[PDB]
């Protein structure tokens, strides 16, 4: 699993596990704080 | 059975006249004389650039200048009263 | 025809002769390099200018240069 | 001796190679020096032939790859069912087809996307689908969502099984070359089991589930009140009551009294007047016949007993005077090259998907299909496309065979040789015929535009002034409607109303009606035939000279995929077979685009619309015949006028189509940057930017490199197609839905 | 050492192709290739087509020198043979070309003095203002 | 057209055409003085650009004037 | 010449590694002009990790 | 109709006719 | 026996002698036509070719023209007489460039013996053809509207 984790730490996998995070974060914040043009 | 000869410099590359038969005149005695004499003064190449160009312009400048509805719809001209523009113009 | 020149940075690895499609280049003895040999272009009237020679050169910068020049029937790859 | 041959455990199953990108090639395995590495490893990911020379390993790779594909497709099919069960209007749609818009997608409430959930009916808010699933479901006899759920779960299991299958047949039990070469057995089993038993068992579904449930629904009885399809099996009293011949059971079958089965196995034709789809009874008998045909057909080729033909024998037999040795050598080729097979198969699949579009255009086989104009336009355009692409692909791979597999020394073939020996005549003639066609098609439209501009309508190519009547087509149409009387007596109505009369309509909308053919149709067909001939010119030229030409005699050594051979010989840009496929894609896009435009305008003007007091109001009022004769007519009466609903789609459920309308233009135009330019500029740009990075100690180890010339072309064509196609996609759907 | 004699020998088996000779061979310079094939084995026609080689001396006819050096490199690499080849003119003259000095150009042979050989680094070229007012280029200095 | 598709296609196109002419009878009796060749890269580069610009200008001009008028 | 494996800056302006660092592989003790054979970590455009240079086109730093 | 009946078809044909003729001979010869 | 074979023996010439190209017939019909004849002087060929096109151009400009719906055949008459006179410019200007010094043809026959070269290609050659294309054309045009009209 040293090998399996290196694959999970491959560029295309990290990017996707990173983007679903910073996407959610921005969808999430737009839920509880909807429709911002200030702050 | 060898197509490679320096002395035979024409058969080698394949410059064979495909359908160029060397037969006699099948063309008539009276008719070949009608159309040698008739097409012998226009023969020369220098005379064509003098005839075909200048007499050809004389063919355009005749049937070109000759002006009514009879043959074309422009020398006919406008046969109705002017239409009104967008900015109250004539 | 096209101009082809070989500069003194040549190692004489011979890839540029071996790559050419129209046999323009050849290898000559020399005294400059570890391989004791240098490239030469005595047949540039047959040169097409396709630049395989350049693509094949390992030196930095390339030690063959092809300057596309006045174009003749051979250099334009014509069979007609 | 055709038999099961397998290698046991050829490849261990640990993640040791996952963690090593580009393991598959000795070149890429070394790692990246430049960024080009990244591209290359994805470019050549599935190119097994360059990886290894072993035909065994390639063969094992290819179908396991196919089991993976099939897994994915099941998962896709699983998806649609589930959503059709969970997130849809179908039950509402199974009670008033006419007045509910088919929907099987809901948006989440955030970021204004809520507006996309439009007023679609049945008390449900959502995206109107144009896949045509709702009608499939009615045709299959589906009545409740639960059933859709259960079908979905089954597809997921099947996905698991296919994935398992693919790992298995590579990692535990990989079949031997011998195996894959059993072509006669493969052909027989695929013809008789797959197609034959497929349509047979389906026809079982149709006769036992589809036909009964459909009649009760068309009767009008509430779907909840309709008996469940297993009780149709155990209570045949309900089937006897619906069609009488069930009383006699399977006795009439064995006794050859088949005429008693005329209750549910018909040949009527036309449309079901209450639903605007083909008779299910016709379809049941269709599949029954087809099953028998395929079943007997699948017993042609020799396997493990003397009896049966040998492919090689039939091939070696078939020779004559003009061709010399004929088909000889072809078997050996077509049992050793995947590319050649791929080339064949793509041409005929592609051709098939286009004929499927038409035949689905002319003979709507599902209930309330014809009257769902969105669905009908979507399906015909779709299937016309995928066909398009597959045909170009056929050309591509044909060339790949031509470069990588052809070896006259080892695997000789004369048909091929004779083709190669006179390629110049073929290509020159195609060139000629194409200029011909171009002039006498486009030229007609330019002529019309000029005459129309110069005030001379009496001189135009049109039904009014110039007549160019499709006399043949009209003959064939003539023969088609009169056929049920003379040449096909047992057939009640015509195959299609677009040949016959009898305008059948459902819910006040036109299902189908006779299609008039005039001068405008004469025009567009010849445009098509021009476009197809040009595409064929490019691709055939590509495949035939892939190996060598007068310019580059040794093109074969240079590869299938490669940019050029320099500025020499006057300049040799786009010499490769790839470049032919490249340019072939553009002309294909062109051709296919006029077809679907032809389709859409044709349908809205001469066919579709509402049905009033004993009369018809078409959607665009029969402007086609008079407007489609000039470029200006397309520009204005089609493009300009129709784009109206897409351009004002804002503030509605259809606004996503306006967004995609603009986005697709963006991406189309964006392609032009790649297509018009060259990497020389880009690499120098990159030199300056790299400077800037180095200045701040932020330079990457993977040396930033501009795309290859080939990749520039690929990105170009890809964005060009995607942009173009997506724009037409947003166009039609917003148009036809609104 | 002596260049090749130019005799009549039979060309190898071929049904014929459209890729071959044209008007250029008649009124310009066509090309001829010579070699001694051991056995009868098939080769790729560089102007398209399958063609069977014959034993003993074989000659072919082409209208461009690429069509020779594509074939020769296909005859030299695959079959491991060694062909000579030379030009033709339409008045009956010949120009012996390859191998020019018996030795092929890649491996060194004495008596082939260096031509178009610049004896500096390329960046040690002068700027093209210093070659105006002439008919000269940037490399020859 | 001239911007996207480049030389190698067109020349080989011409290459077959120049054979086609030379073994077409009657037409055989006519031959060209100037050997037919594909336009250069730089030629293709200019000719594309020119068509593009002209089309640009003329299209707008027609639009500008017709709309404003 | 420079000692083997020493870190050397290139001063030939027309090089892909100009003002960049490389390691000396072996300086040929003969009458050759470009004896200093240098190998670098990063390739050029032409897929080459190594080149030959003269004694005035290296500086050990 | 006096002037433009003469000068339009001469500028349309007779100027390009002898221009394409005398420029062709300048090119090839 | 193979229907298709190499060109007059030679298999390394750009062509394939099909029953379309070389046969008992076709080799007799194409030689019967004016242009391919070898032994005749350069005057009579051009007239036999030139006249013919004066009738192929004559039919056209009658029934499809602007005055097709009316001067319909007077309209079609001298318009066929025109592509004649332009061909004469085309053929006189074609000739003006090419021939500076002596002829250039495949000298021999299929038999292979060195036959005398044709005047089809020469300085005084294309002149009498260009003349033949005129006198044939202009006169040959007149007889498609002395027969359809007068
Ligand atoms: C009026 C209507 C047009 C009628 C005729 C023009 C149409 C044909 C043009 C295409 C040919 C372009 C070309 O020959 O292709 C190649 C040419 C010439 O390339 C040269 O090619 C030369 C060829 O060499 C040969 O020739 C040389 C001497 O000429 C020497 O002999 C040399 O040794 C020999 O090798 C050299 O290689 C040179 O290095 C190289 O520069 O490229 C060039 O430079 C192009 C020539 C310079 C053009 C100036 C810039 C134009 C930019 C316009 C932008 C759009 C404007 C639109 C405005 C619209 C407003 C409404
Ligand atoms: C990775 C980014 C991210 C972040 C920052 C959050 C953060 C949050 N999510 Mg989550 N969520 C995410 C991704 C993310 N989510 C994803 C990927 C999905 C599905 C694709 C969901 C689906 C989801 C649901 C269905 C729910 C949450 C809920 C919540 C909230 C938890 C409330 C609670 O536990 O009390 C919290 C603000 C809960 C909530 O809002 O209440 C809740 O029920 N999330
Ligand atoms: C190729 C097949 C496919 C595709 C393209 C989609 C696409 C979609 N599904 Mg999914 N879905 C699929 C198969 C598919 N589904 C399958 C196989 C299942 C299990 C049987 C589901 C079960 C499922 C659920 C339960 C939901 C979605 C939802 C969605 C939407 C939001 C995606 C998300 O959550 O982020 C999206 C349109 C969400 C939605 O519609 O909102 C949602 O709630 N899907
Ligand atoms: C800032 C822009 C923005 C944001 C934050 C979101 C966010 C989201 N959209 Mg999207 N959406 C957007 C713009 C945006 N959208 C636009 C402009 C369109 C029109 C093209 C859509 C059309 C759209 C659809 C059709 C769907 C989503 C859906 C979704 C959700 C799941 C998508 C997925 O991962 O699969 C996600 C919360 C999915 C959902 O609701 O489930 C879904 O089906 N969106
Ligand atoms: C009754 C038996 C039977 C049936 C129903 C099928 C059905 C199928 N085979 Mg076939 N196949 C069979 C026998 C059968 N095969 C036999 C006997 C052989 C030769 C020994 C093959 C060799 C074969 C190969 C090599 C491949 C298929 C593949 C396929 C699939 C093609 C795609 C499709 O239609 O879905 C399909 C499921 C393709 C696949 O697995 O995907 C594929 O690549 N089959
Ligand atoms: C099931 C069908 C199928 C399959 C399995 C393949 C398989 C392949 N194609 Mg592809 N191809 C297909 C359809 C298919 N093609 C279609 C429909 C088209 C038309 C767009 C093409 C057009 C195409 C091109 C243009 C090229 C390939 C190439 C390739 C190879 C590399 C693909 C990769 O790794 O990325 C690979 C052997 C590449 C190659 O070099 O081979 C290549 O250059 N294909
Ligand atoms: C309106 C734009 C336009 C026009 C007028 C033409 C005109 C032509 N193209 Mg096309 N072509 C176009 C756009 C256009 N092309 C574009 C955008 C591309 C880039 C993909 C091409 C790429 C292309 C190729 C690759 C070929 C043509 C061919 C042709 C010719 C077809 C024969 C004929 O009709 O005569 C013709 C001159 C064919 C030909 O040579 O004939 C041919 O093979 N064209
Ligand atoms: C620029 C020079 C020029 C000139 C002098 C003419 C002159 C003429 N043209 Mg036009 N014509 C022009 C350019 C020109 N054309 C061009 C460039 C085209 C090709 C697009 C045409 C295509 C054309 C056609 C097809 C016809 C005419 C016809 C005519 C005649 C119409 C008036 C009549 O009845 O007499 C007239 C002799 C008509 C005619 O001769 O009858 C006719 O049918 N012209
Ligand atoms: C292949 C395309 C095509 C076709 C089939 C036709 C057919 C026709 N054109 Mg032509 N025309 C064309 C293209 C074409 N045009 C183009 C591209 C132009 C340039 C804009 C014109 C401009 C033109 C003019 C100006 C006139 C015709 C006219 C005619 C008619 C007589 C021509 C004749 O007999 O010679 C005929 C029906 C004449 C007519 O009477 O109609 C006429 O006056 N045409
Ligand atoms: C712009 C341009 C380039 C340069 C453009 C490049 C290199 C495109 C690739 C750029 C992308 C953005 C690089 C991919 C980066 C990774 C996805 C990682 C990014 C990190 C996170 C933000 C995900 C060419 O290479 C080219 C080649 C041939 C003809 C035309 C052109 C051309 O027009
Ligand atoms: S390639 Fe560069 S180095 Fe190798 S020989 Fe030709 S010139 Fe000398
Ligand atoms: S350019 Fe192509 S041809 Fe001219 S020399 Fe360098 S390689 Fe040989």
């Amino acid at each position: 699993m040293k090998d399996f984790t290196t694959y999970l730490s491959t560029a295309p996998v990290i990017a996707t596990i990173w983007f679903t995070f910073t996407a959610g974060l921005l969808i999430e914040i737009n839920r509880y704080f909807p429709d911002p043009l200030v702050f | 059975s060898r197509y490679f000869d320096l002395q035979d410099m024409e058969n080698t590359t394949g410059s064979w006249d495909m359908y160029g038969v060397d037969e006699k005149k099948r063309y008539p005695d009276n008719q070949a004389k009608f159309f040698t004499q008739a097409t012998d003064i226009i023969s020369r190449r220098e005379s064509l650039r003098a005839l075909v160009a200048l007499s050809g312009i004389a063919a355009i400048v005749t049937y070109g200048l000759k002006a009514k509805d009879a043959d074309l719809p422009i020398t006919k001209g406008p046969q109705t009263t002017g239409e009104n523009g967008k900015g109250g113009s004539v | 025809a096209h101009i082809v020149k070989i500069y003194d940075t040549c190692i004489g690895c011979t890839q540029c002769v071996r790559a050419c499609p129209l046999d323009v280049l050849e290898m000559v003895p020399w005294d400059g390099c570890k391989a004791s040999q240098m490239a030469s272009a005595p047949r540039t009237e047959d040169c097409v200018g396709c630049k395989r020679c350049e693509t094949a050169c390992p030196t930095d910068f390339l030690s063959v240069r092809v300057y596309l020049g006045s174009e003749s029937t051979r250099s334009m790859g014509l069979s007609y | 001796k055709v038999k099961i041959a397998v290698d046991r455990n050829p490849v261990e199953t640990s993640f040791e190679k996952w963690a090593k990108p580009g393991h598959f090639s000795r070149t890429l395995s070394k790692g990246p020096n430049t960024t080009t590495w990244i591209w290359n490893l994805h470019a050549d990911a599935h190119d097994f032939d360059s990886h290894t020379s072993d035909l065994e390993e390639i063969s094992r790779k290819v179908f396991s790859a196919h089991f993976g594909q099939l897994g994915i497709i099941f998962i896709w099919l699983s998806g649609m069912y589930f959503h059709g069960a969970r997130f849809s209007n179908y039950e509402a749609w199974l009670s008033d087809p006419t007045h509910i818009k088919p929907s099987a997608q809901v948006v989440w409430p955030i970021v204004g996307q809520e507006i996309l959930n439009g007023d679609v009916g049945g008390g449900f808010q959502g995206i109107q689908i144009t896949s045509g699933f709702f009608q499939l479901w009615r045709a299959s006899g589906i009545t409740s969502e639960l059933q859709l759920y259960t079908t979905a779960i089954g597809g997921l299991v099947m996905a698991a099984a296919m994935f398992f299958a693919g790992w298995f047949h590579y990692h535990k039990a990989a079949p031997k070359l011998e195996w894959f070469q059993n072509v006669e057995s493969m052909l027989n089993h695929h013809l008789g089991g797959l197609l034959g038993l497929g349509s047979l068992a389906w026809a079982g579904h149709q006769i036992h589930v589809s036909l009964p449930v459909n009649k009760l629904l068309d009767a009008g009885v509430d779907p909840k009140e309709i008996p469940l399809p297993h009780d149709l099996l155990l209570n045949r009293a309900i089937m006897a009551d619906l069609y009488p011949s069930f009383a006699k059971g399977i006795a009439p079958f064995f006794t050859l009294n088949w005429s008693e089965y005329s209750d549910f196995l018909t040949f009527k034709g036309g449309l079901n007047p209450v639903t605007g789809g083909l008779w299910l009874s016709d379809t049941a008998h269709h599949h029954v016949a087809i099953a028998v045909l395929f079943l007997v057909a699948g017993h042609m080729y020799r396997t493990n007993w003397g009896i049966g033909h040998s492919m090689k024998e039939i091939l070696e037999a078939h020779r004559g005077p003009f061709t010399g040795e004929g088909h000889v050598g072809l078997y050996e080729i077509l049992t050793t090259s995947w590319h050649a097979q791929l080339a064949i198969n793509l041409a005929l699949f592609g051709s098939l998907s286009i004929i499927v579009a038409h035949h689905m255009y002319a003979m709507p086989p599902y209930p309330y299909l014809a009257t769902d104009y969105g669905t009908q336009l979507s399906l015909f355009t779709h299937h016309t496309w995928i066909g398009g692409f597959c045909i170009v692909g056929a050309g591509a791979h044909a060339a790949i065979f031509m470069v990588r597999d052809y070896d006259p020394t080892n695997n000789y073939n004369n048909l091929l040789d004779r083709v190669i020996r006179h390629r110049d005549a073929i290509i020159s003639h195609l060139n000629w015929v194409c200029i011909f066609l171009g002039f006498h098609s486009f030229g007609l439209y330019i002529h019309n535009d000029t005459m129309s501009a110069l005030g001379r309508p009496q001189d135009m190519f049109s039904d009014t002034a110039i007549q160019l009547q499709p006399v043949f087509a009209q003959w064939i149409q003539n023969t088609h409607f009169l056929a049920p009387q003379l040449t096909a007596p047992n057939a009640l109505a015509a195959t299609s109303l677009t040949w016959g009369g009898d305008l059948v309509a459902v819910g006040g909308k036109v299902a189908m009606m006779p299609i008039s053919l005039g001068t405008s149709d004469f025009m567009v067909h010849h445009i098509h035939a021009f476009t197809i001939h040009v595409t064929v010119l490019i691709l055939l030229k590509g495949v035939l000279f892939a190996r060598s030409s007068r310019l580059i005699p040794d093109k074969a050594n240079l590869g299938f995929r490669f940019p050029c051979d320099g500025p020499g010989r006057g300049g040799t840009c786009q010499v490769s077979a790839w470049d032919h496929v490249f340019l072939g894609l553009f002309w294909m896009y062109n051709s296919l685009s006029i077809v679907i435009f032809h389709f859409s305008w044709k349908m809205q003007s001469d066919v579709w619309g509402t049905v009033t007091a004993s009369g018809v109001s078409h959607i665009t009022g029969g402007n086609f015949a008079q407007s489609a004769n000039t470029i200006n007519g397309w520009l204005r009466d089609f493009l300009w006028a129709q784009s109206s609903q897409v351009i004002q789609s804002y503030g509605s459920a259809l606004s996503a189509y306006g967004l995609i309308f603009l986005g697709a233009h963006f991406v189309w135009a964006f392609s032009l940057m790649f297509l018009f330019s060259g990497r020389g500029y880009w690499q120098e740009l990159i030199e300056s930017i790299v400077w800037a990075h180095n200045k701040l100690k932020v330079a990457p180890a993977i040396q930033p490199r501009a795309l290859s010339i080939t990749q520039g072309r690929a990105v170009g064509v890809a964005h060009y197609l995607l942009g173009g196609i997506a724009t037409t996609w947003s166009f039609f759907l917003a148009r036809i839905i609104s | 050492t002596v260049p090749t004699l130019n005799p009549d020998t039979p060309s190898p088996i071929f049904g014929g192709s459209t890729g071959g000779l044209l008007r250029k061979a008649q009124t310009e310079e066509f090309y001829v290739i010579t070699w001694e094939a051991k056995k009868e084995q098939i080769f790729e026609m560089p102007t398209g087509g399958a063609a069977i080689m014959r034993q003993g001396p074989n000659l072919l006819k082409f209208g461009k020198k690429e069509q020779c050096l594509a074939l020769t490199t296909q005859l030299r690499n695959k079959f491991k043979l060694t062909p000579c080849f030379y030009r033709v003119f339409p008045d009956g003259k010949v120009q012996y070309l390859h191998p020019a000095d018996g030795v092929y150009p890649e491996k060194v042979n004495a008596g082939r003095v260096g031509a178009n050989q610049n004896m500096r680094r390329i960046g040690q070229n002068v700027n093209p203002i210093k070659v105006k007012f002439s008919g000269r280029m940037m490399s020859p200095a | 057209m001239f911007l996207i598709s480049w030389r190698g296609y067109w020349q080989e196109l011409i290459e077959t055409l120049v054979w086609a002419h030379e073994k077409t009878p009657l037409a055989n009796l006519v031959y060209w003085k100037d050997k037919p060749v594909a336009l250069s890269i730089v030629q293709a580069r200019l000719v594309g650009l020119a068509h593009f610009s002209v089309g640009y200008i003329f299209t707008y001009a027609a639009f500008l004037i017709a709309s404003t008028s | 010449g420079p000692k083997r494996g020493s870190l050397v800056k290139i001063l030939r302006p027309e090089s892909y590694w100009f003002n960049q660092v490389g390691k000396v592989v072996s300086v040929d003790q003969s009458g050759v002009r470009y004896p200093v054979v240098v190998r670098f970590e990063n390739q050029n455009y032409a897929g080459v990790t190594t080149n030959n240079y003269a004694l005035d086109e290296v500086v050990a730093a | 109709s006096w002037a433009p009946s003469v000068f339009v078809p001469l500028t349309g044909l007779v100027l390009p006719a002898i221009a394409m003729a005398t420029l062709f001979v300048y090119i090839e010869k | 026996a193979q229907v298709i074979s190499p060109v007059n023996g030679d298999p390394f010439v750009g062509m394939l002698e099909t029953p379309v190209t070389s046969a008992p017939i076709v080799a007799t019909y194409l030689s019967n036509l004016p242009a391919y004849r070898t032994g005749v002087a350069p005057v009579l060929r051009g007239v036999e070719i030139g006249l013919a096109h004066g009738f192929l151009l004559a039919g056209p400009f009658i029934k499809l023209g602007p005055l097709r719906n009316v001067t319909a055949e007077i309209a079609g008459s001298l318009s066929a007489a025109g592509l004649v006179l332009i061909l004469a410019l085309c053929l006189s200007i074609y000739g003006s460039a090419q021939f500076q010094s002596t002829p250039s043809i495949g000298v021999k026959t299929l038999s292979g013996r060195s036959v005398a070269r044709d005047p089809l290609f020469s300085a005084d050659g294309w002149s009498e053809f260009a003349a033949g294309f005129l006198v044939g054309g202009e006169a040959g045009v007149a007889w498609a509207y002395v027969c359809t009209q007068i």
